[PDB]
């Protein structure tokens, strides 16, 4: 009875606070549109 | 060529969480509003506050 992601996930990378900044990052993070 | 130490290690990281730990010097007390160097909890910088 699998069910597909649509936006679960998101999580500001670390403690540290950027403000109005278009960034990039890189770790173990979620696969997009995978079905949990 | 093995007398006894039982090792010891470091502990360092590199800014990416909360600042909490360094040994207390004088600790001194803020100004604002005058472009003046700071050593910011260790982070340091100058301009204004
Ligand atoms: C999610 O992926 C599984 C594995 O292929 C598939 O069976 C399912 O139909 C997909 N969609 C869902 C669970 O909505």
């Amino acid at each position: 009875a699998y069910t597909n992601s649509f936006t679960r996930g998101v999580y500001y990378p670390d403690k540290v606070f950027r403000s109005s900044v278009l960034h990039s990052t890189q770790d173990l993070f979620l696969p997009f549109f995978s079905n949990v | 060529g093995y007398q006894p130490y039982r090792v010891v290690v470091l502990s360092f990281e590199l800014l990416h969480a909360p600042a909490t730990v360094c040994g207390p010097k004088k600790s001194t007390n803020l100004v604002k509003n005058k472009c003046v160097n700071f050593n910011f909890n260790g982070l340091t910088g100058t301009g204004v506050l």
